[PDB]
């Protein structure tokens, strides 16, 4: 199952603080709207494994 | 019609009253 | 009828000055343009310009004086440059106004 | 610690020791003349 | 620590210099250095507390010296660009 990051995925770079500033920063993003992967856990079903490539972008959604 | 690195801005000779009044 | 035409026509260019955005193009663009300058000529204080670190401070100290003088000549180099295309742009720009 | 050690490893296996919390006094390090080459291929070798 | 004075600072390197005063800006607790749209080091946290310190350049503006001609008088008046004079006389 394919899922659709829409605009999630965007960190602070560093660590300066700045008030109205459009400031461009080139580092490791999460692309916007860009497919990743869905996995489930109910039900049986299991964790797969996965590599890293330099950045992973977890989310997980618990009750 | 619309911090300092060693940067001054030097106020116009004549001020927008005066130039108004001009 | 000309003095009736003469009020209608000062009217509606005060309408069109408020309506129209862009009316005041040409003040705005200079300004613009003079403001363009000057923030990319402090933008040019923060480029490396080939020495260790951007920060004359940096430079100065953790730095013996033999090779901080040319880690300090690159950067004199460099923001020298910066000043003097900026001071020929401004210098063109005051001939066009 | 590292600099008095009674063994060293090889080039081929080569340590990295992290240092980190502390203060560290380089004034000793610079003047003690039991090192014959002390010099920096970095920065300063002074004013650390 | 001191603050509302011209003082030289360096937190743990920076080796800055300008005023250090009360900030009105609320640093988010990560952040630690502060910026601008031309990314001047307007504020910096305290090394041993957390509290953030705003910073501004020292006064400084160039002299000009309104003189009459000189066959006629020696007296000047100096005057001081772009500063508030009650911080002049240093
Ligand atoms: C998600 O995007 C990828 C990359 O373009 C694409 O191969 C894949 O088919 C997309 N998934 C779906 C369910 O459309
Ligand atoms: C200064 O004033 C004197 C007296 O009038 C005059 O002779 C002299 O030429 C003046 N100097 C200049 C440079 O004009
Ligand atoms: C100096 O003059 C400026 C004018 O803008 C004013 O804002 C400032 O408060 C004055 N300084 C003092 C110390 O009163």
């Amino acid at each position: 199952a394919y899922t659709n990051s829409f605009t999630r995925g965007v960190y602070y770079p560093d660590k300066v603080f700045r008030s109205s500033v459009l400031h461009s920063t080139q580092d490791l993003f999460l692309p916007f709207f860009s497919n990743v992967t869905w996995f489930h856990a109910i039900h049986r079903f299991d964790n797969p494994v996965l590599p890293f490539n330099d950045g992973v972008y977890f989310a997980s959604t618990e009750k | 019609v619309t911090k300092f690195n060693g940067l001054t801005v030097l106020p116009p000779l004549l001020t927008d009253e005066m130039i108004a009044q001009y | 009828l000309i003095a009736n035409q003469f009020n209608s026509a000062i009217g509606k260019i005060q309408d069109s000055l408020s309506s129209t955005p862009s009316a005041l193009g040409k003040l705005q663009d200079v300004v613009n343009q003079n403001a363009q300058a000057l923030n990319t000529l402090v933008k040019q204080l923060s480029s490396n310009f080939g020495a260790i670190s951007s920060v004359l401070n940096d430079i100065l100290s953790r730095l013996d004086p033999p090779e901080a003088e040319v880690q300090i000549d690159r950067l004199i180099t460099g923001r020298l440059q910066s000043l003097q295309t900026y001071v020929t742009q401004q210098l063109i720009r005051a001939a066009e106004i | 610690e590292v600099f008095n050690a009674t063994r060293f490893a090889s080039v081929y296996a080569w340590n990295r020791k992290r240092i980190s919390n502390c203060v560290a006094d380089y004034s000793v390090l610079y003047n003690s003349a039991s090192f014959s080459t002390f010099k920096c291929y970095g920065v300063s070798p002074t004013k650390l | 620590l001191v603050k509302n004075k011209c003082v030289n600072f360096n937190f743990n390197g920076l080796t800055g210099t300008g005023v250090l005063t009360e900030s009105n800006k609320k640093f988010l607790p990560f952040q630690q250095f502060g910026r601008d749209i031309a990314d001047t080091t307007d504020a910096v946290r305290d090394p041993q507390t957390l509290e953030i310190l705003d910073i501004t350049p020292c006064s400084f503006g160039g002299v000009s010296v309104i003189t009459p001609g000189t066959n006629t008088s020696n007296q000047v008046a100096v005057l001081y660009q772009d500063v508030n004079c009650t911080e002049v006389p240093v």
